[PDB]
Order: structure tokens, then sequence, then C-alpha cells
């Protein structure tokens, strides 16, 4: 459960981090 | 920034990517091309609407993230569609 909670939550939160991380293409 | 103190942190492109996150988080769409289907178009429109609503509601970027993630959570908690989606 907890893992699913945090994954589903984190999926949205990740975005900006992913994007600024992937400063390539 | 313009519409909110935090505005400059989140441009249309990030809003778009977040809208995509809404779509995949609600409905893990098999293929981008599938988004052309009217069923998906409606979900896309919903996600846009919801994202916009959250942007205008959110006093702060952190809040914008919070109430979005919360909204997603509520959608799955209530509607629990994730794996079913396709059907």
């Amino acid at each position: 459960k907890e893992k699913r909670i945090k994954e589903l939550e984190l999926l949205l939160m990740s975005t900006e981090n992913e994007l600024k991380g992937q400063q390539a293409l | 920034g313009v519409r909110k103190g935090w505005h400059e942190h989140v441009t249309q492109d990030l809003r778009s990517h977040l809208v995509h996150k809404l779509v995949q988080a609600i409905f893990p769409t098999p293929d981008p091309a599938a988004l052309k289907d009217r069923r998906m178009e409606n979900l896309v429109a919903y996600a846009k609407k919801v994202e916009g609503d959250m942007y205008e509601s959110a006093n702060s970027r952190d809040e914008y993230y919070h109430l979005l993630a919360e909204k997603i959570y509520k959608i799955q908690k209530e509607l629990e569609e994730k794996r079913r989606s396709r059907l």
C-alpha cells in the first residue's frame, strides 16, 4: 500500500526534477 | 511572476508535462497515438481543466504540487481505474 501511495504521489512531484535533470534533449 | 508570486517557476510546457502526468497517473495510456481517441481527448481536456484550476487555486508551487498529487490520489482512491483504464 504505502509504496503505491508514495509512487502515485511521487509520479506527479518528480516532473520538474526529471525535466531540469534531463537538460539535454 | 505574472498570475501568481510563484508563476515564473511553472511555464506552459511544464503545465503540459504535468497534464500528461495526470493522464498517465489516472490512465496509464498504452500509446501516445491513443490520445487522438475522443475518450482520451475528454480525459486530456479534464486534466487540462484540473491543472489550470490547481494553478489558480495554489498560493505556492509546493501547494500546486500537493493539491495535484492529492487530486490524483483521490481520483484513484475513489474511481480506482489504474490497471483497468483500457476497459
